[PDB]
């Protein structure tokens, strides 16, 4: 049961927007709203709405009243001396309050006139016209206008709506809940070279009695909210779709055969979701729109997103294929629910994100393969396990404060820190993981098409909201479908993983019992840490012994330690037969490093990942090696080469160096286990008898039968070996010698492969490993041995070093002549100089990333300066360069630019709260401070970025370097 | 608490048998008028009234076991009861040879395996016969 | 770019109870049965009522239940429609068991003791097994009741002929061809209870053929035997703790002795003696109070320690048992552990049973046997 927060309903919306100036950056509009007053003396309509100049407000064609006043301009007085951020956290929180709409509150008030009282006590509609004007946006629309002279089409100008959540207050007035759903008209002139894309169909198109400009009607007939509207403005090229015929593409001009090769493999992704659940499309459209210096690389509105360009790729470009084609697939996971199934509160967004991430991890389980599926759970897991025992833990679903062990509110979205934002998501669809595992797959997938299902038979009534509420889904709504399909309840599940913010950690040894031929495990929890929680639950634990492979469940109750498991025979090595796997299949392993008296060869506690935890097994070595070779599954086989880097015996190199040769081993297993293979090299100096690690391997798989030292021509063509290939010397840079310097027949060996290497002959682009070979390059710089702090001049260069500065100012050159794909030759060159910066071989001089850090550049470019720039300023002190940063902050064009400046400036603090430092004025204390007050006050990410900051450098208490 | 609900087969004459389907297929509370089951006290007796003619029963015990199956979705049946007796209307007497299916004609006689080696019930009333007494004389004879 | 896991060389290549039935509520999976209860296993006499309207002697109207089925029906229909359409659980009451609703069919058992059977309150499916004909073939004859599938492999251990549809009854316990015919023109479906007499038709009545069994019963004295009579008194115990209303939870020991009456005390208080202790004075006395530190398990472990299958493979264990006791070596292979031994070992591949032989329930040619011989 949904019961409004507002006292009035709102039925339908009319956005009309004409005059879209480019030159000056302005539109001028009205709105309609159409509102069933629920509450008789309704007195004030209190609607959202954020940069708009409000000119007029008509109330069933009466003048009406309003005021305007926004408390999230100023958070705090400017004249109070308050610096600590508890302080300002409580202040944004109860401002962020004051205007949501989530309460009855909003921004601009609006006094229903006095002759209407009567038409208002006896329940009838009331039609409220506001018409307003956008005069300069600093959000919600963003306009790109490059300075290429020419007609606005002919340069390439175009408007979009920008903004996280609730951000459609920014360029129209509205109730910017996703609660408030109603059906949509929405009309946009725009010039006639122009083309205007949004949510709904578009019905017609008519041109003005000039013939400069046209109008384009969209009609939306299913019941939105007002935060899936949308916008885009623009000269965009259109494409059909040639396989789906209700499906449109947009891109910027001159990117049509980018567009036409990025977005060709969408159908099957259509075709995915819509055979796992069992709904259509709902949208009678679909449109995607390509645009430049986008607000997040992928939003989705309802039957609409918008992507960067930067995703668009060509047909020989590798690297970039699987990461736009995820993209893809998780804006049409968030268009099925995130968009027609909304949010019943803020509260109950878990259910969305969760089941949003998890369908698209159900496509990337069908696309890619289970493998790819477990890699990427397990680094989703590693994530959360790492963020949750850094700073406190997610909470997902809240009851409203609920989470004070981090220094913000977790009540608004618009409260939230970027980082917790993205570890929420994540904690949200590995927790519907483990309801998955709890009630199996298709009774999921059952749940999933029930709430479409009456979503889809509620968007089709008239009725204003008796039956548009079944559209918005909630946690109980959630819980009581799952008991409807399932007839068990997750509700330990729900209390466990959900309710109670932590996750688990989990230290296991064991030890045979020869005697009684039992094993005895012993498994105790941390649940004194910060993050961590105890789990009372069962674990299962699987342990391949000779007879094969064999799962136990334990109940690990609070005063249980010691777990005794029964063991089977050995009688397969009293013949020799083949040990049967965790598969059906049997493989022929070599038993001579096995205990004679013990049968078991490995032991994994929790190998479905079954619970959030965190496990640090105690094995020996050869049962991590044995789990190396002969496991069937790859999160083992990752976390034996992660615990192999303990022991450095050459049985573990012999391990790894059988993982690397071997083929129809997941690859991205192999590219761990050439970084493993470097590690353990660089330990076992003064053993270590012939080349280096990985040389002889290299020749053997890439180079030449008749030439050692010529690297093959390049053929891409296998896509295993080509990552392999591409990540094997960057590994093998990191050799070091008995004198700590990389030696010098594997600096010459990556100079070969860069000399050597021909690209005229394969199908495919050669940015991405030419850019893996400066990184290589970049791996090999030892720190220099400057004497008496000597200037580091041309002369007093090392031997070594120049050959490299003369590869990276020869790839940086011919990059300034030859481009890249994303310029990925100058990302590695940049980080490559910053290397050499950061150790004693080039100077200290933060003007060359300073030149490319300016606006015109493309954005991989200035974010790659702007990170070297960060680290030369905590590394320098510089207090004019944290200026510099501080203001490129405030007045950048870009604001993922901005957000990214404050990201990389509070993971690479100039200074931590521990830390004296000359950069501890007043000055900036005030600054940030300001910055935090004002000045962050239009974009809800920035600002949320600036209290990071301020918590990061100056921390939850007053700056100590303070009068 | 909860009882299992005890499910039989009532087997009528075939005219009786077409008088009291066409009125269950009604569905009206006439036929609770109409028909009524009176079991007598021997437990194996009965007469079935149906429209107030008296017809006599016997309750019989069937050879197989049948099992009432419901289904919501005719794809998945959940066991409710084990019916085992039939009323039969027109011990040995008491035990129905037949089955109810077709296929199943003479399955006790025939499709049934028997093993062999009431008697336990008269052994006991013997031993306590033995108890009640004071000297028990006992022989395995030949023919007399 | 593309898939870019070696999936075929990680990875080379269902029945909801009711709630009564999977919490093995006691009416329905009984704690204890004896001799006599035994000898009628799966065949309930017809009890006597000492309470109630038929407990008083004299005719009795039998009452239709047609508005009763149609009400329950469209009700059911507007709770599925209300949860968005899809399938529903529903069997959730002891009162959702009942034969006064839904759409009931009978189904008659070919042999006279079966080595499983369920209990009721289980669920089992109906599937229509089809072997398409060589090349072309119109499709698989429709059948009112279950799903179709196609069988290349034969479940059962002949072949199907091309395009011959075999209806089966499929669970957990076993596997069994089914074979629909229609009712007797004389016979309906009485269902008393103490109220009165209800009455419905049937139409559809199935014969089961000579079952496969999939579960392996347990002998007698055995180690998985002794298991689950330990693991059954100690569900027992917990859902005794659970349905204690005293803030320190609390019992009597002679619950425990009026379910399981043949268990010496001793291995109840074994059971007892880790979570629970005695009062003897004071406050509770008399009473096995719950260990403080004791955290009694929720309701999923508690279903995870025994299954509703378990309990069905002991049932046929003692009721063989008896049926072994009572008639004074052919009977002893006969018995359901040597035969769903045979059986399942038999499907793994371990060796060959003669088809021909006495453990054939039938008594005639007809039917098979399910007792172990050597593969050579």
């Amino acid at each position: 049961g949904f019961e409004s927060p507002r006292p009035y309903k709102l039925t339908h919306q009319v956005v009309c927007i004409n005059n879209i100036n480019f030159q000056r950056k302005s539109v001028v509009g009205f709105v309609e709203l159409t509102i069933f007053p629920t509450v008789a003396n309704l007195n004030r309509i209190k609607l959202n709405s954020k940069q708009c100049r409000i000119y007029r407000v008509r109330i069933n064609d009466l003048e009406a009243a309003f005021i305007y006043n926004d408390p999230t301009l100023e958070v705090c007085h400017s004249e109070s001396k308050q610096r600590n951020l508890n302080y300002f956290s409580n202040a944004y929180a109860a401002a962020v309050s004051a205007v949501d709409p989530d309460a009855g509150n909003g921004e601009l008030c609006i006094k229903v006139p006095s002759e209407l009282w009567k038409h208002v006590d006896e329940l009838k509609v009331l039609k409220i016209h506001i018409n307003f004007s956008l005069d300069q946006p600093k959000g919600g629309l963003h306009f790109v206008v490059p300075s290429v002279e020419g007609s606005m089409a002919e340069r390439g100008a175009h408007v979009f709506s920008c903004g996280y959540q609730n951000s459609t207050r920014f360029w129209f007035p509205c109730v910017d809940s996703y609660s408030e759903l109603c059906t949509w008209k929405l009309e946009f002139t725009v010039d006639a070279a122009m083309v205007a894309v949004s949510n709904g169909d578009l019905v017609e198109t008519v041109y003005t009695h000039d013939m400069r400009k046209k109008t384009f009607h969209y009609m939306l007939t299913i019941p939105t909210a007002a935060s899936n509207i949308s916008l885009a403005i623009g000269p965009f090229e259109i494409l059909v779709d040639p396989y789906m015929h209700e499906v449109t593409h947009f891109c910027l001009p001159q990117l049509l055969p980018l567009l036409k090769h990025t977005t060709s493999y969408l159908h099957e992704v259509f075709e995915f979701y819509e055979e796992i659940l069992t709904c259509r499309y709902p949208y009678s459209c679909f449109k995607t729109v390509f645009i430049d210096e986008a607000y997040v690389e992928v939003a989705a509105y309802a039957s609409m997103s918008i992507f960067s360009t930067n995703l668009l790729h060509s047909a020989m470009i590798i690297d970039e294929t699987p990461l736009t084609r995820r993209c893809l697939a998780q804006s049409l996971a968030q268009q099925f629910f995130g968009c027609f199934i909304s949010r019943m509160s803020w509260s109950d967004e878990w259910v969305l994100k969760g089941i949003s991430g998890y369908i698209y991890g159900l496509w990337m389980k069908k696309t890619f393969g289970v493998n790819e599926y477990r890699h990427w759970i397990k680094e989703e897991l590693d994530k959360i396990v790492a963020y949750e025992l850094k700073t406190g833990g997610v909470l997902l679903h809240p009851i409203f404060n609920p989470a004070s062990h981090l220094h913000f509110s977790i009540k608004h979205p618009h409260t939230l820190s970027w980082e917790y934002y993205s570890m929420f998501q994540c904690k949200a669809h590995l927790v519907m993981r483990l309801i998955e595992n709890r009630i199996s797959m298709e009774f999921m997938l059952q749940v999933f098409n029930k709430l479409l299902s009456l979503a889809s038979t509620a968007s089709s009534q008239k009725f204003q909201s008796h039956m548009w509420s079944q559209m918005l889904v909630s946690t109980s709504g959630f819980l009581k479908s799952i008991s409807n399909v399932s007839g068990k309840d997750i509700q330990p599940l729900i209390k466990q993983w959900v309710d109670q913010s932590g996750v688990v950690k989990f230290y296991g040894s064991f030890a045979f019992n020869r005697k009684r031929n039992v094993l005895e495990l012993e498994i105790k929890q941390d649940y004194t840490s910060p993050g961590t929680q105890k789990y009372v639950g069962p674990l299962k634990v699987t342990v391949q012994e000779l007879d094969g492979s064999f799962n136990h469940t334990l109940q690990i109750e609070e005063n249980s330690l010691k777990h005794d498991i029964p063991c089977h025979s050995k009688s397969r090595r009293n013949k020799k037969k083949k040990i049967p796997l965790m598969n059906g299949e049997e493989v022929d392993m070599d038993l001579s490093a096995m205990d004679a008296d013990s049968p078991l060869l490995w032991i994994r506690i929790d190998p479905d990942m079954s619970v959030l935890r965190k496990v640090e097994f105690e094995q020996a070595d050869f049962m991590w090696q044995y789990q190396l070779r002969y496991e069937r599954d790859v999160v083992a086989q990752q976390e034996s080469i992660l615990a192999l880097e303990k022991f450095p015996t050459p049985a573990s190199r012999l391990a790894l160096t059988d993982i690397l040769e071997q083929e129809q081993c997941f690859y991205r297993v192999r590219m761990s286990a050439c970084f493993c293979l470097a590690k353990i090299a660089n330990s076992m100096v003064s053993t270590w008898t012939g080349p280096p690690a990985m040389k002889s391997l290299f020749t053997r798989m890439f180079c030449c039968k008749s030439c050692p030292n010529i690297v093959k021509t390049n053929n891409f063509m296998s896509f295993q070996s080509y990552f392999l290939q591409k990540t094997m010397p960057v590994a093998m840079a990191l050799l070091r010698d008995v004198h700590n310097l990389c030696p010098k027949e594997v600096l010459t060996f990556i100079l070969d492969l860069i000399k050597y290497n021909d690209n005229r002959k394969n199908k495919f682009s050669d940015n991405y490993y030419r850019a893996e070979m400066i990184d290589a390059l970049a791996n090999s710089v030892t720190p220099a041995v400057s004497v008496n702090n000597e200037v580091r001049t041309l002369d007093n260069l090392n031997p070594d070093v120049r050959l490299i500065l003369e590869e990276i100012t020869r790839f940086l050159n011919m990059e300034k002549l030859l481009p890249s794909y994303r310029h990925t030759i100058t990302v590695s060159c940049l980080r490559a100089i910053r290397v050499l910066q950061k150790n004693g071989h080039v100077p200290s001089d933060p003007a060359l990333f300073k030149s490319y850090a300016e606006y015109g550049h493309f954005v991989d470019i200035r974010i790659a300066a702007l990170e070297a720039v960060v680290d030369y300023t905590k590394v320098d002190r510089s207090y004019e360069e944290l200026q510099w940063l501080l203001n490129m902050i405030q007045n950048d064009p870009v604001p993922y630019v901005r957000h990214k400046i404050l990201n990389m400036l509070t993971k690479n603090p100039p200074f931590t709260k521990n830390m004296e430092s000359p950069l501890c004025n007043e000055a900036l204390v005030d600054q940030l401070w300001k910055l935090m007050n004002s000045g962050t006050s239009h974009d809800w990410r920035l600002r949320c970025g600036a209290v990071d900051l301020y918590f990061t450098l100056f921390g939850l208490s007053r700056p100590s370097c303070l009068p | 608490p909860h009882e299992l609900e005890s499910q039989f087969i009532l087997r009528l004459p075939p005219e009786y048998a077409s008088t009291v389907r066409r009125a269950v297929q009604s569905g009206h509370v006439n036929l609770k008028d109409r028909l009524t089951i009176e079991l007598h006290p021997d437990g194996r007796h009965g007469i079935v009234r149906v429209d107030r003619v008296p017809l006599a029963s016997k309750l019989v015990d069937l050879p197989c076991v049948m099992e009432s199956l419901k289904t919501i979705d005719k794809k998945t049946f959940y066991k409710t009861a084990d019916i085992c007796q039939m009323l039969v209307s027109t011990e040995k007497k008491f035990i129905w040879n037949h089955g109810i299916t077709l296929p199943l004609k003479n399955v006790r006689k025939r499709r049934f395996r028997k093993t062999a080696k009431d008697v336990e019930k008269e052994v006991k009333r013997l031993l306590s016969t033995d108890a009640e007494a004071v000297s028990t004389r006992w022989e395995i004879i030949a023919e007399d | 770019p593309w898939n870019l896991s070696n999936d075929e060389y990680y990875y080379p290549k269902i029945i909801q109870h009711s709630i009564p039935a999977v919490e093995l509520r006691q009416p329905f999976f009984p704690t204890h049965m004896g001799p006599i209860k035994l000898r009628q296993f799966h065949r309930p006499p017809l009890k006597k009522y000492s309470f109630g309207a038929l407990s008083q002697p004299g005719p009795h109207s039998v009452q239709p239940l047609l508005k009763h089925i149609k009400k329950k029906a469209k009700m059911r229909e507007q709770e599925r429609q209300a949860s968005g359409g899809g399938e529903m659980f529903f069997m959730r009451t002891p009162q959702d068991l009942t034969g006064k609703d839904g759409d009931l069919i009978l189904a008659e058992y070919s042999e006279e003791n079966g080595p499983l059977m369920m209990q009721v309150g289980m669920a089992t499916k109906i599937k229509n097994y089809y072997k398409r004909k060589p090349g072309k073939d119109p499709g698989a004859p429709d059948c009112k009741y279950g799903e179709t599938v196609y069988c290349h492999t034969s479940p059962f251990l002949g072949s199907l002929h091309p395009g011959q549809l075999l209806q089966a009854f499929e669970n957990n316990l076993f596997r069994a061809p089914i074979y629909l015919h229609k009712m007797p023109e004389t016979d309906f479906l009485i269902i008393r209870t103490r109220q009165g007499y209800y009455i419905r038709e049937l139409v559809d009545i199935f014969v089961v053929g000579q079952q496969c069994p999939l579960f392996e019963v347990p002998g007698p004295n055995s180690k998985r035997a002794n298991t689950h009579i330990r693991d059954f008194l100690q569900v027992f115990i917990y859902r005794l703790f659970w349905k204690s209303k005293d803030r320190p939870r609390r019992i009597r020991m002679e619950d425990i002795k009026k379910a399981f009456p043949s268990h010496s005390e001793s291995s109840i208080r074994k059971r007892l003696k880790l979570c629970a202790d005695f009062k003897r004075t004071g406050m509770d006395s008399n009473w096995w109070v719950l260990k403080s530190d004791f955290r009694l398990p929720t309701e999923e472990e508690i279903r995870a320690m025994v299954s509703p299958e378990q309990c069905c493979a002991y049932y046929s264990m003692i009721a063989a048992e008896q049926r072994l006791k009572d008639a004074g070596d052919d009977e002893v292979r006969t018995a359901p552990w040597n035969t769903t031994r045979a059986f399942i070992a038999a499907m793994k591949g371990k060796c060959l049973l003669e088809v021909t032989g006495v453990a054939d329930p039938t008594g005639c040619g007809e039917g098979f046997s399910y007792v172990k011989i050597p593969n050579k």
